[PDB]
C-alpha cells in the first residue's frame, strides 16, 4: 500500500469522505477524479481515472489549462475559438497598421490562460 | 465677396483641423483601452458554438465596458469636436449605446454580442461624423474644380472608412491636415496597399490639394 490520499491542483477524488477510510492503497487502484472549469484532464474531459503507480500518482499532471484562442478583431483569425492545451504556443499576426503589445509574436497557454494576452492595437 | 468667401471657406476648414487635430489619436485610444473586452465578447456569443461558453469572461467585457459611464464620456469628446457641423445622428448614437450599456442582461452571451456590434457600428459612425463635418465646410466653397475634387474625395473616404473606419480615419485628418498647412500630399502606401481603398483615396486627396492649392492662391 505505497499511496496516500491523493492531492490534485484545480480538482480531486468524486466522494472524498466515502473512499479516504480505504487509503492508503495498493499499486494498480484507480479512481475516478475531475477538474475544475478552465482545466481539462489528458483526455479532454471533467473528469478520468488517476492511478497508484510504483513511481507515484498516473497522470502525473492531473488536471491541464484549457485555452480557446480568441477572435482578434483587426488579426489574422485562422484560430479564432479553437481549443488548445496548457503547453501550446501560438504566433499571432495582427492586419498592418495594428500590432500586439509590445512587438510579441508568441503567446502561451499557461496555468493562468494565454501569456501574454494577445490583441491587436493602434 | 467671393474671395471673402474663399478666405472664410478657408478659415472654417482651418479652425475645424486644429479644433480635431486628436480625433484619430483620441479614437484609437478608445480602441486600445476596449479590444480585449469586444474580442472576448465575440470569441463566446458565436452560434457555431463550439469554444464552452464562459459567460463570465463574456460578464467581465460587458463590465469592463460600462465601468464608470468612461466610454460614453470618451465619444461624447468626439462628438463636442465636431459640433458646429451637428453630429445629431452622433449625439443619439452614442445616448443610444450609453442605454445599451445600462439595459445589458448578465448571463445572456446574445445581448453581450449585440452590445459589442453597436460599439462597433458607434466607433464607425463617430469617423463618418468627421467625414460629414468636413463635407459641410467644403459645400460653401464655388470654385467648380475643388467641389468636384470635393465629392470624389468624399466618396473615397467613405469606401476607405467601409473597409476600416481607424485606418481610414488617420489617412483622412492626415490629408486634411496636408492642405491646411500648405504641405503636399505623400502618395505611397503606408501598407503594401492590404487596404485595397487606400490609393483611389490618396489618388482623390491629391487632386484636391491642388484645387485647394489654386483657391488659397487666388488671395496670396
Ligand atoms: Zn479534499
Ligand atoms: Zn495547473
Ligand atoms: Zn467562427
Ligand atoms: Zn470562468
Ligand atoms: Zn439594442
Amino acid at each position: 500500500k505505497p499511496c496516500d490520499y491523493p492531492d490534485i491542483k484545480h480538482g480531486g477524488l468524486y466522494h472524498e469522505n466515502m473512499r479516504r477510510p480505504y487509503f492508503p492503497v495498493a499499486v494498480g487502484k484507480y479512481y475516478s477524479y475531475y477538474c475544475d472549469e478552465h482545466f481539462e484532464t489528458p483526455s479532454g474531459s471533467y473528469w478520468d481515472h488517476i492511478h497508484c503507480t510504483q513511481d507515484g500518482w498516473s497522470p502525473a499532471v492531473p488536471c491541464l489549462r484549457k485555452c480557446y484562442f480568441p477572435y482578434l478583431e483587426n488579426g489574422y483569425n485562422q484560430n479564432h475559438g479553437r481549443k488548445f492545451v496548457q503547453g501550446k504556443s501560438i504566433d499571432v499576426a495582427c492586419h498592418p497598421g495594428y500590432a500586439l503589445p509590445k512587438a510579441q509574436t508568441t503567446v502561451t497557454c499557461m496555468e493562468n490562460g494565454w501569456s501574454p494576452t494577445p490583441r491587436c492595437i493602434r | 465677396a467671393m474671395g471673402r468667401l474663399n478666405q472664410r471657406n478657408i478659415n472654417e476648414l482651418k479652425i475645424f483641423f486644429e479644433k480635431a487635430k486628436y480625433y484619430s489619436i483620441k479614437l484609437d485610444a478608445i480602441y486600445n483601452e476596449y479590444t480585449e473586452a469586444y474580442n472576448d465578447i465575440m470569441t463566446y456569443s458565436e452560434v457555431n458554438n463550439v469554444t464552452d461558453s464562459d459567460k463570465s469572461k463574456v460578464n467581465q467585457a460587458i463590465s469592463i465596458l460600462k465601468k464608470d459611464n468612461k466610454i460614453v464620456n470618451k465619444f461624447k469628446e468626439l462628438e463636442k469636436i465636431i459640433e458646429e457641423y451637428k453630429p445629431i445622428f452622433l449625439s443619439k448614437l452614442i445616448d443610444d449605446f450609453a442605454i445599451e450599456l445600462d439595459q445589458a442582461v448578465d448571463n445572456d452571451v446574445s445581448n453581450a454580442r449585440h452590445v459589442a456590434d453597436s460599439y462597433k457600428k458607434l466607433r464607425k459612425s463617430v469617423v463618418l461624423a468627421y467625414i460629414e463635418s468636413f463635407d459641410v465646410i467644403s459645400s460653401k466653397f464655388v470654385d467648380s474644380k475643388f467641389v468636384e475634387a470635393s465629392k470624389k474625395f468624399v466618396n473615397k473616404a467613405k469606401e476607405f472608412v467601409e473597409e476600416n473606419d481607424l485606418i481610414a480615419l488617420e489617412c483622412i485628418v492626415k490629408t486634411i491636415g496636408d492642405m491646411v498647412n500648405d504641405r503636399e500630399i505623400n502618395s505611397r502606401s503606408r501598407y503594401d496597399n492590404f487596404y485595397k481603398k487606400e490609393a483611389d483615396f490618396l489618388g482623390a486627396a491629391v487632386e484636391l490639394e491642388g484645387a485647394y492649392k489654386a483657391i488659397k492662391q487666388t488671395l496670396l
